C-alpha cells in the first residue's frame, strides 16, 4: 500500500525525508508516491514509457468523457433532449449541479464525516480536487444543456445524439477558443505567442497531435499560482461571510462545501475578483500545498512541488539543459553562467548546492524559476516548451474550429464572438460579470461590466 | 476510419487518418528526448543510493523543496495584472489534455 | 556506467553515458515518424482484404515486383565507376547496424 | 509453420501471387514470410515497434559480436594469445577459415547434401549468406588473429583481453575510416555529403546513435547493385577454372564453395575486378533473386524487392510523400507531378496504377527508382534518409576514432593510412590489387597496382 507504508518496493517510490524538515519529524516517514504505470508491462527490451489516459486534442473531455462506456455512463437517454446527467438528489438554486461518482472508496467523503457528499461524476477523474475545478466542470455542463435545448428550439426534429453531439461540438469550441485566443497569450508572452504559435493557416496531416510526457510535467507550472485560500465574494462581489476565507488545505475534495455551502457562484465570484499569486524567485509555492497537500483525506500530508520533482524521475524525463538544448537555448554550465541566465546569483548558487550541474536540475525547477517572459507568466524554456505543444494541438487537430470542413462561415463567425463571462452569465446566476481577458481583469469598481454590455451566441446558422 | 465524419470521436480516434491512433485515450505518451533512468529502461534516477546522476549524487525532492520552494507564506505577492480564473483555466485545460494513470 | 573506459563494451550498453541503453543491443528500432499500421497499431496494411491505405486498395507485393521490377535480365548494365566491393561493402555495412528477428 | 503452410496466421503474414505470375503460377501459393518480432508481445496500447538485435555503432559487430555469451565464444581462450577463434580443421592455405555453426537447421548444408560444409560461426547470424560475404568476415577475422599479433610483438607483458581489446579498436577503427571515407562518397553524391555529412567537429552527447526502423528498408536499396552471377579469378585475372561464373542461387549458403571449391581470393578479387551492377529503372532489381532467392534451400524461392515491401507494411513505415516531406523534398501528389519527379512518364503512370496514390508507394519503391544522384547512386530521398542516420553513427558515438580521447593523435596519425586493399593484401595470397577507392575502379590491365604501392600500419604508435 504506497498510502500506507514506507518501504521502497514495487508500485511504490516513496519520497523519503531529510532530517532536518520542518513538517516531518521523523527520518523513517515519507510522503505517500506511487508509480506511473507503464505502457508495457513487462521490463524486457523496450524503455518504460507511461500512458495518457486522457485525449490529446482540444476536446471537452473533462466535460464529456475519454472513453466510451463513461461516455455513455454521464448523459440523460431517457430521453431524446440530448442532454447531461445531472444531481437527481441537490440544485444549485435552480441551476444544475454534477452527478456522484459511486466509488468505494470516496475521498470527499473524508472532508466532512457528517454530511453525504461523494464527489462529483464528470468527465475527468478529478473535477473534485478543488472545489472551482468543480465550478467549471459544473458550469460547461450547464452549456451542454442550455445550447442543447436551445438547438431543439430551432432545429426541432433533430434526434437525441444529433442534439448531443452538435452540442459538444459548441462547447468544444468554446475552450479551444479560449485557450488559444484568451488563455496562452497570457501564460505565454507577447514575443512567445508569435513563435510558438503564429496564426492558423491549414491541417497538418503530418503533424504529432500527441501530448508529450514532458508538458506533462512543463505545464505544472501552474502550482506557483496558487492562493492559499479559497475565496467566496457575494453577489455585491464582496467577502462572502458563511464564511469568506478558507484554507486550501481544508477544501481539497469537499463537495459538501459547494452543494451545502452556498453554490457555485460565490465561488466563481472569487476566482473573477481576487488577483492570482504572482511567482516570484522568492516565493515558488505556497505551503498550503508544499506542506498541507491533501490531508483532511490522507495519512500524511504531500509537497507537490515535491511530487512534481519525482514524477520527473519516474517518468525518465532529462533535465534543465537538454531542455534548453532542445530548445536552442544556452545551457549554464557554471553558477556563474546560471547566475546570469536565470538572472539570480542566489538562487543559482541555491540550485547548486542540491544539484551539482545544470545539467542535472529537474525541469520544473529550472522552469518554475527562470525569469518571467516578458509580459509573460513563464520562462523561455517552459515558454518554448509549452507553446510548442499547443502548436500541434492546434495544426495537429482535424477538428479545430477553423479548420475547412467544420464549422461553416456563419456559424464560424457566431463562434468567434463567444466569451467566457458571458457564459459566466448565462448559467450561472450572476450578473456583473469582469471585462474582457478575465484572465487579466480582477479589481471590483471597475474591471468589470454588467451582463448586458455582453454579445451573445447565436445558433442562427446551425 | 471512416469514408466520413461530422462530428469527433470520443476516445479521439480517426482524427488522424494515417494514424487512427495519434492523440488517443489509454495510448502512450510521446517522447521527444530519450528517457533518462538509471538502468537505462526503467529505474527513477533517485532510487538507489550510492547511485549518481550525471557525476553528482541526485538530490533530494523534500529537500530541494525545502531548500528553493519554501517561503514565508505571508510574503506573498499579489499579480496584480493575471487574476484567479487565469489559474483555473490551466488546471482545466491540463484536465483536457493529459493524465496518467497510477496502479491503486 | 562506469568511469574512463579504454575500450568499449560489447553490447554497447553504455555509449550515452545518459541514456545507457542507447545503441545498445537487443533494444529497439527507432521511429523517426509515426507507424502506419491498418488498425493504427499492429495489423499490415495489406493485411485483410477491402482495406485500402488511404482512400486506394494495397497493392500486391508480388504484382509490384511484377510490373515495376521485372526486366531482361539481358539488358544488365555495367557500373562502370564502380566494382562489387561497393554492393559488398553494403552488406558489410547492414550486417553492422541493424538486424530484426523473426520467431522460429 | 510458416514454410511449408499459407495460412494467414500469427508468425506468418504471407504474399498471395497474382494472376499473372512468371514463376508461381498457382494462385493458391505464396513465397513465405514470417512476420518481425514486436518489442512488447500481448500489448494492447503500445504501437507495434520491431527489434533490432546488432549494435548501431559503427562497432565491428559482424567480426566481433553484439552479445556477451556469443562474443566469448569466438576468441580463442587456451592461450593469452588474443585471438579469433579459427576453423579447427578444415583451412585455406595455411590462411585461416571461420569456425563452424552448431545449428539444427544449417541451411548451407542443404547445399551438397554430400560435403560437409556448415555454416560459419561469426559476429553475424547471416555471413553464409553469399560465398562473396563470408570472405570478407575471413579477411576482418584475419586482421584481428593478425593486430593481436604483431601487437603482441611491440607489447609483451600485455595480457589476453588487453591485446584483443586493443586489436578490436583498431579494427571498427578501420570499418569506420573506410566508410565514413571510402564508401559513403561513392554510394550517396558528393553534395548530399556536404548536406549530411558535414566534417567532424566533435562528438555531441545528444545526437541520436540509434538506428531508424526506415533505414532498415533504405539502406536495402544496394540490392540494385547485385549482379546474376558470382566470379572468382586466377591470379592473373582471368576466367579462373574449378567454373568461372557460377550463378546466384548455387550459391546462397555455400560454405563448401569455399572450402572445397577453392579459397577466399578468388572471390575477393574478381569482386575486385567486376564492374558491380548498374540500377536504372528498367532494371531495377533482378531474377537471379527475383525468382531464386534462397531456393536450393527453401520450398519456393523467394523475391527478394518483394520481401522488400511486405516487409516494410510489416514494420508499418509510411509510404513515400510522408518521407519526402520529412527529408525536405517536394512531394508530387500526381501522374504529372510525378514525371517532374522520377523523370519518367512511363514508370510514374506505371507506379501510379500499381498504387493509386504516389502517397502509398513503399519507399522501397519510391527510394530506388528515383534518378541517381549526380556522382552517387541514390534518389534524393533516399540520399537523406541514408545520408542522415550516417550523419548520427558518427556524431552520437563516443568511440569514433575521431573522437579526441579515444586514439591519441600520434595513433590516427598513421591510422588514416589503413585502405582496405592492403588490408585485403597482408591477409591473402593475393599480390596485385585495385587502387585506392577500391568500390570505384572495377578494371583491369589497370584499374590496379602492386603490393608496395601501398603503405602499412604502424602498431609502433600502440
Ligand atoms: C492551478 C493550476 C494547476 C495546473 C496548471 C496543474 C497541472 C498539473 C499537471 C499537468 C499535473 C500532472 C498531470 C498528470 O499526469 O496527471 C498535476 C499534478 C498534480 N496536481 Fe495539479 N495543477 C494545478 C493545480 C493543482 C492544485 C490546486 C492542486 C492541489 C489542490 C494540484 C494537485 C496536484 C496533484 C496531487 C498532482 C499529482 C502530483 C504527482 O503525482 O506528481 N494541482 N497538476
Ligand atoms: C548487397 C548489399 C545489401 C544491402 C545493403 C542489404 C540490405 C538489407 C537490409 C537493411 C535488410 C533488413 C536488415 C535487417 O532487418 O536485418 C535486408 C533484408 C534481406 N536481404 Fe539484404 N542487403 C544486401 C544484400 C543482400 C543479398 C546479396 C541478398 C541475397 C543474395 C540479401 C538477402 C536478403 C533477405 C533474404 C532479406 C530478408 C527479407 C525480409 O524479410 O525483409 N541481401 N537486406
Ligand atoms: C432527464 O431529463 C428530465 C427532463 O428535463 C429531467 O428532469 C425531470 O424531467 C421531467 C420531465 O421532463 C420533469 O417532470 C421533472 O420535474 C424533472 N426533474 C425533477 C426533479 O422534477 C431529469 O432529471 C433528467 N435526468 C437526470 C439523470 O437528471
Ligand atoms: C547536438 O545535436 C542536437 C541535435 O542535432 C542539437 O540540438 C538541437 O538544436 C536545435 C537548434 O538548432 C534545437 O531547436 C533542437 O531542439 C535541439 N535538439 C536536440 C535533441 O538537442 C545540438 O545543438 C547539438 N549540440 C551542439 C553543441 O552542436
Ligand atoms: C588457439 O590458438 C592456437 C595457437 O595458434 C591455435 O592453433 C594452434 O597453434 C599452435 C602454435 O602455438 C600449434 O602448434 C597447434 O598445432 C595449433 N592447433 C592445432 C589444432 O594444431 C588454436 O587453433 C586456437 N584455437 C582455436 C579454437 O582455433
Ligand atoms: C557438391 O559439393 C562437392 C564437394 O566437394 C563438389 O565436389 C566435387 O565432387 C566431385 C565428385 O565427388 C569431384 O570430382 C570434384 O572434384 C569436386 N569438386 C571439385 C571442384 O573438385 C561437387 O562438385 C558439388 N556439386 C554437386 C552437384 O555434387
Ligand atoms: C507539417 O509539419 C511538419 C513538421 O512540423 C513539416 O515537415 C518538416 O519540415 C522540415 C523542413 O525541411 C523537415 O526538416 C522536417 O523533417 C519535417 N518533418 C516531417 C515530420 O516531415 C511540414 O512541412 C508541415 N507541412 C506543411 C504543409 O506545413
Ligand atoms: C459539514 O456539514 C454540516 C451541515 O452543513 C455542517 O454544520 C452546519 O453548520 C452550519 C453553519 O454553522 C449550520 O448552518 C448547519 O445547520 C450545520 N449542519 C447541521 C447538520 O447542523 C458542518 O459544520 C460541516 N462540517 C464542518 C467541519 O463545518
Ligand atoms: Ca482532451
Ligand atoms: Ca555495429
Amino acid at each position: 500500500n504506497c498510502e500506507t507504508s514506507c518501504v521502497q518496493q514495487p508500485p511504490c517510490f516513496p519520497l523519503k525525508i531529510p532530517p532536518n524538515d520542518p513538517r516531518i519529524k521523523n527520518q523513517a516517514d515519507c510522503i505517500p508516491f506511487f508509480r506511473s504505470c507503464p505502457a508495457c508491462p513487462g521490463s524486457n527490451i523496450t524503455i518504460r514509457n507511461q500512458i495518457n489516459a486522457l485525449t490529446s486534442f482540444v476536446d471537452a473531455s473533462m466535460v464529456y468523457g475519454s472513453e466510451e462506456p463513461l461516455a455513455r455512463n454521464l448523459r440523460n437517454m431517457s430521453n431524446q433532449l440530448g442532454l447531461l446527467a445531472v444531481n437527481q438528489r441537490f440544485q444549485d438554486n435552480g441551476r444544475a449541479l454534477l452527478p456522484f461518482d459511486n466509488l468505494h472508496d470516496d475521498p470527499c467523503l473524508l472532508t466532512n464525516r457528517s454530511a453525504r457528499i461523494p464527489c462529483f461524476l464528470a468527465g475527468d477523474t478529478r473535477s473534485s480536487e478543488m472545489p472551482e475545478l468543480t465550478s467549471m466542470h459544473t458550469l460547461l455542463l450547464r452549456e451542454h444543456n442550455r445550447l442543447a435545448t436551445e438547438l431543439k428550439s430551432l432545429n426541432p426534429r433533430w434526434d437525441g445524439e444529433r442534439l448531443y453531439q452538435e452540442a459538444r461540438k459548441i462547447v468544444g469550441a468554446m475552450v479551444q477558443i479560449i485557450t488559444y485566443r484568451d488563455y496562452l497569450p497570457l501564460v505565454l508572452g507577447p514575443t512567445a505567442m508569435r513563435k510558438y504559435l503564429p496564426t492558423y493557416r491549414s491541417y497538418n496531416d503530418s503533424v504529432d497531435p500527441r501530448i508529450a510526457n514532458v508538458f506533462t510535467n512543463a505545464f505544472r507550472y501552474g502550482h506557483t499560482l496558487i492562493q492559499p485560500f479559497m475565496f467566496r465574494l457575494d453577489n455585491r462581489y464582496q467577502p462572502m461571510e458563511p464564511n469568506p476565507r478558507v484554507p486550501l488545505s481544508r477544501v481539497f475534495f469537499a463537495s459538501w462545501r459547494v452543494v451545502l455551502e452556498g453554490g457555485i457562484d460565490p465561488i466563481l465570484r472569487g476566482l473573477m475578483a481576487t488577483p492570482a499569486k504572482l511567482n516570484r524567485q522568492n516565493q515558488i509555492a505556497v505551503d498550503e500545498i508544499r506542506e498541507r497537500l491533501f490531508e483532511q483525506v490522507m495519512r500524511i500530508g504531500l509537497d507537490l512541488p515535491a511530487l512534481n520533482m519525482q514524477r520527473s524521475r519516474d517518468h525518465g524525463l532529462p533535465g534543465y539543459n537538454a531542455w534548453r538544448r532542445f530548445c536552442g537555448l544556452p545551457q549554464p554550465e557554471t553558477v556563474g553562467q546560471l547566475g546570469t541566465v536565470l538572472r539570480n546569483l542566489k538562487l543559482a548558487r541555491k540550485l547548486m548546492e542540491q544539484y551539482g550541474t545544470p545539467n542535472n536540475i529537474d525541469i520544473w525547477m529550472g522552469g518554475v524559476s527562470e525569469p518571467l517572459k516578458r509580459k509573460g507568466r513563464v520562462g523561455p524554456l517552459l515558454a518554448c516548451i509549452i507553446g510548442t505543444q499547443f502548436r500541434k494541438l492546434r495544426d495537429g487537430d482535424r477538428f479545430w474550429w477553423e479548420n475547412e470542413g467544420v464549422f461553416s462561415m456563419q456559424q464560424r463567425q457566431a463562434l468567434a464572438q463567444i466569451s467566457l463571462p458571458r457564459i459566466i452569465c448565462d448559467n450561472t446566476g450572476i450578473t456583473t460579470v469582469s471585462k474582457n481577458n478575465i484572465f487579466m481583469s480582477n479589481s471590483y469598481p471597475r474591471d468589470f461590466v454588467n451582463c448586458s454590455t455582453l454579445p451573445a451566441l447565436n445558433l442562427a446558422s446551425w | 476510419c471512416p469514408e466520413q465524419d461530422k462530428y469527433r470521436t470520443i476516445t479521439g480516434m480517426c482524427n488522424n487518418r494515417r494514424s487512427p491512433t495519434l492523440g488517443a485515450s489509454n495510448r502512450a505518451f510521446v517522447r521527444w528526448l530519450p528517457a533518462e533512468y538509471e538502468d537505462g529502461f526503467s529505474l527513477p534516477y533517485g532510487w538507489t543510493p550510492g547511485v549518481k546522476r550525471n557525476g553528482f549524487p541526485v538530490a533530494l525532492a523534500r529537500a530541494v523543496s525545502n531548500e528553493i520552494v519554501r517561503f514565508p507564506t505571508d510574503q506573498l505577492t499579489p499579480d496584480q495584472e493575471r487574476s484567479l480564473m487565469f489559474m483555473q483555466w490551466g488546471q482545466l485545460l491540463d484536465h483536457d489534455l493529459d493524465f496518467t494513470p497510477e496502479p491503486a
